[PDB]
């Protein structure tokens, strides 16, 4: 449970559980590379407990432009799709609770756990870029989540006798721009 | 709502198409608790 | 690899007071944020111009017959779930708790855009086009032509005529598929030859471990963490303590961004760089010295790398 | 095909919004950058308030000092960022400055055979315009299009001796061979002038 403790002064908070820590005899507290409290032993029954902070990350909203739309996606970078926050009962510092946060469209990516948006089978260009391979766009009057098509296939016909050549041809003109000053 | 905190963010009430990151998110703590030696005697304080 | 810091977490972490002392510093968290976002887009813009060079997937015949050229050793291995070519996937195995310690200090690392098997995809379809019709395909639509046929092409690029090509053609291809051969054997003899990709990620690490050690520093005060500051003295005398804290960390997470910052534009200048390879040895012939290798410019095939490119130049070279 | 190429690019670049977004980038940077060092002056930086003034009419000069360098220590940090930044992105305008003057000198005052560097496609010409902080090409390509099928041969064999093309490809609608140049189709007759 994410709660606080003191043991013999050593404030904190974090989630205690069983360690697996060979603790020798005399010793008291381990530490990790950062050189922080990672272990302690209960000061009464000499139990080695484990410590890890309470779950968190950053957070990322997806929306189209305020003149297009007002509807939002809210992705939770690094967070499984099961610890998402369901319940803002005082366990959350972010009031911006989703209206159900469950049930709803729910979409588990390597970037972290999409809310807000609807999976489909289909490939575009992206569009707005998610990370891994998936972008996001509004259609339609909804919000979905897809993966971003490299191109449209192609397959020469190839041979060791063949050949093709042009017959006629197109003048082209376009425009390229480069900053000079600032 | 999160549309409002992407605007506070951006110091702006219009916001353009794209991903905004707005904040953290983190479990706040549900109780506290405190682990001290078993031991009960009294300092002898008085003496010194 | 792209990097995102908490500056509230890494600087204060869960103390409000600490929070509430930062707030009369300024808008400084927000320009460092500011500054590596703007660092992360452009590792996915330098990663897409290298690579998105091409907006077709082309795809190689299921007949492998190209007049006694091999290709075998480049072109994508179906059988492997990743499909990758065998120095593709020999390149991805030479180059190589912690994490878990940067990530509950607040630093994190977000994944890029396009995935491993898009890039792999994209060398493939580069591939397609450079063998199955030449050079066309860079400026128009995609002209087949037989394979010795463009070699011809591209022994008039360099001041040879056709009938050597012609006449000589089974000494090219065995000299061709031996070269491609030995490849595979130097690069896996030698363990030093990805030094360049090696020493990025290097530097990267160690930035950020340094960046972590600095969390255990006092910078004058009694101690370095910040529970047992609080935990021990009443709040106006704290703050002459959290203050030097805060400055000694504002101070390290600054230089951290600017070394980042100077770090992102020498590899913004390599990725153009290769970009500019790319576009003229594998989508053309080169007339440039020693631009595409050492020799007369031939041809150039691309193979992916972990967050690199790795060019194989061929080249004609007299001799006798 | 030349005018109305030149005559789609004035809609192109009317309907369009975001054409212009890498040079409003710079002016969008620039004006942030000085924007954050104008609101930097709000902060106490731990003193008592952000007003010299108030601070010199409030107390006396040997509390007044400690008072004071904090502010100046501060602002002098914000400055030395600002430059800090300043630097980086100047080098950067002069990176691409360089690269635009090489673009100019070999596509403009001559015709330039690198792939993809002077627009797409088989470079003919280029054309300068200037913009405000900027500069501006207009590209002129050649662009092959109606491509057909032919089979080839490497050679042409005739009386026990083997001939091949001067300058083109030897190509057969199906029953009569010829050569024609190879980025556009014009069959001629195969004779001992061509070969
Ligand atoms: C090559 O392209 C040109 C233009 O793209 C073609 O000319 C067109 O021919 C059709 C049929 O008569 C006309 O309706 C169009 O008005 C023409 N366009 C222009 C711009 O003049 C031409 O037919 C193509 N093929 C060739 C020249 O063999
Ligand atoms: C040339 O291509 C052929 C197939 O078209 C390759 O033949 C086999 O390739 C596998 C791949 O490692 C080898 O394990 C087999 O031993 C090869 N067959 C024989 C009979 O040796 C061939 O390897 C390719 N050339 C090169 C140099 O790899
Ligand atoms: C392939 O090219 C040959 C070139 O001669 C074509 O033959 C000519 O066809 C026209 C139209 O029928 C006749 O008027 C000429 O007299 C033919 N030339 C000769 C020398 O006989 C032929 O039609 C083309 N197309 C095919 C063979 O399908
Ligand atoms: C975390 O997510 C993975 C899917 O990536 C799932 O298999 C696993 O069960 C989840 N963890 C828990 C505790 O449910
Ligand atoms: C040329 O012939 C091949 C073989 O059928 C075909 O696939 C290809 O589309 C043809 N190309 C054109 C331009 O007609």
């Amino acid at each position: 449970k994410c709660v606080n403790f003191n043991f013999n002064g050593l404030t904190g908070t974090g989630v205690l559980t069983e360690s697996n820590k060979k603790f020798l005899p005399f010793q008291q507290f381990g530490r990790d590379i950062a050189d922080t409290t990672d272990a302690v032993r209960d000061p009464q029954t000499l139990e080695i407990l484990d410590i890890t902070p309470c779950s968190f990350g950053g957070v990322s909203v997806i929306t189209p432009g305020t003149n297009t739309s007002n509807q939002v996606a809210v992705l939770y970078q690094d967070v499984n799709c099961t610890e998402v926050p369901v319940a803002i009962h005082a366990d959350q510092l972010t009031p911006t609770w989703r209206v159900y946060s469950t049930g709803s469209n729910v979409f588990q990516t390597r970037a972290g756990c999409l809310i807000g948006a609807e999976h489909v089978n289909n490939s575009y260009e992206c569009d707005i870029p998610i990370g891994a391979g998936i972008c996001a766009s509004y259609q339609t009057q909804s919000i979905i989540a897809y993966t971003m098509s490299l191109g449209a296939e192609n397959s020469v016909a190839y041979s060791n006798n063949s050949i093709a050549i042009p017959t006629n041809f197109t003048i082209s003109v376009t425009t390229e721009i480069l900053p000079v000053s600032m | 709502d999160p549309l409002s905190e992407t605007k506070c963010t951006l110091k702006s009430f219009t916001v353009e198409k794209g991903i905004y990151q707005t904040s953290n998110f983190r479990v706040q703590p549900t109780e506290s608790i405190v682990r001290f030696p078993n031991i009960t005697n009294l300092c002898p304080f008085g003496e010194v | 690899t792209k990097t995102s810091v908490d500056c509230t977490m890494y600087i204060c972490g869960d103390s409000t007071e600490c929070s509430n002392l930062l707030l009369q510093y300024g808008s400084f968290c927000t320009q460092l944020n500011r500054a590596l976002t703007g660092i992360a887009v452009e590792q996915d813009k330098n990663t897409q111009e290298v690579f998105a060079q091409v907006k077709q997937i082309y795809k190689t015949p299921p007949i492998k017959d190209f007049g006694g050229f091999n290709f075998s050793q480049i072109l994508p291995d179906p059988s492997k779930p990743s499909k990758r070519s065998p120095i593709e996937d020999l390149l991805f195995n030479k180059v190589t708790d912690l994490i878990c310690a940067q990530k509950f200090n607040g630093l994190t690392v977000l994944p890029p855009l396009l995935t491993d098997e898009m890039i792999a995809q994209y060398t493939s379809a580069l591939l397609a086009g450079t063998i199955t019709s030449g050079w066309t395909f860079g400026a128009g639509p995609a002209l087949q032509i037989p394979f010795p046929m463009q070699m011809a092409y591209r022994f008039n690029g360099i001041g040879v005529t056709q009938n050597v090509l012609y006449e000589n053609q089974k000494l090219i291809a065995n000299q061709f598929n031996s070269a491609i051969g030995k490849i595979q054997d130097s690069l896996s003899s030698t363990p030093s030859a990805l030094g360049k990709l090696q020493d990025v990620v290097n530097q990267n690490a160690q930035a950020l471990n340094t960046l972590v050690k600095q969390l255990s520093s006092n910078f004058g005060a009694i101690s370095s963490v910040l529970n047992d500051i609080l935990s021990r003295l009443d709040p106006p005398e704290a703050e002459v303590q959290i203050d030097r804290l805060i400055t000694g960390r504002l101070q390290s997470l600054q230089t951290y961004v600017t070394q980042q910052l100077i770090r992102a534009a020498e590899i913004r200048a390599s990725a153009n760089l290769a970009a500019t390879k790319m576009s003229e040895c594998v989508l053309g012939q080169s007339k440039r010295v020693d631009f595409c290798g050492k020799g007369y410019h031939l041809m150039s095939f691309p193979q992916s790398a972990p967050h690199g490119v790795v060019f194989l130049h061929v080249t004609y070279v007299p001799a006798q | 095909q030349f005018n109305s190429a030149i005559g789609k690019i004035q809609d192109s670049l009317s309907s369009t919004p975001s054409a212009l977004g890498k040079l409003q980038d710079v002016v969008n940077q620039n004006a942030q950058a000085l924007n954050t060092l104008v609101k930097q002056l709000s902060s106490n930086f731990g003193a008592i308030s952000s007003v010299l003034n108030d601070i010199l009419s409030r107390l006396d000069p040997p509390e007044a000092e400690v008072q004071i360098d904090r502010l100046i220590t501060g602002r002098l940090q914000s400055l030395q960022t600002y430059v800090t930044q300043q630097l980086i992105r100047a080098a950067e305008i002069r990176a691409s400055a360089n690269l635009a003057a090489t673009k100019m000198s070999e596509c403009v005052l001559g015709q330039s055979k690198r792939v993809d560097f002077c627009g797409k496609g088989y470079h003919l010409m280029s054309f300068p315009q200037s913009a405000p902080h900027g500069v501006v090409f207009l590209h002129v390509t050649y662009v092959p299009a109606q491509e057909k099928n032919f089979t080839t041969a490497p050679a042409i064999c005739h009386d026990g001796k083997a001939h091949f093309p001067r300058e083109g490809v030897f190509v057969s609608n199906g029953t009569h061979w010829f050569v024609t140049q190879r980025n556009f189709y014009e069959p001629q007759i195969i004779t001992t002038d061509n070969t």
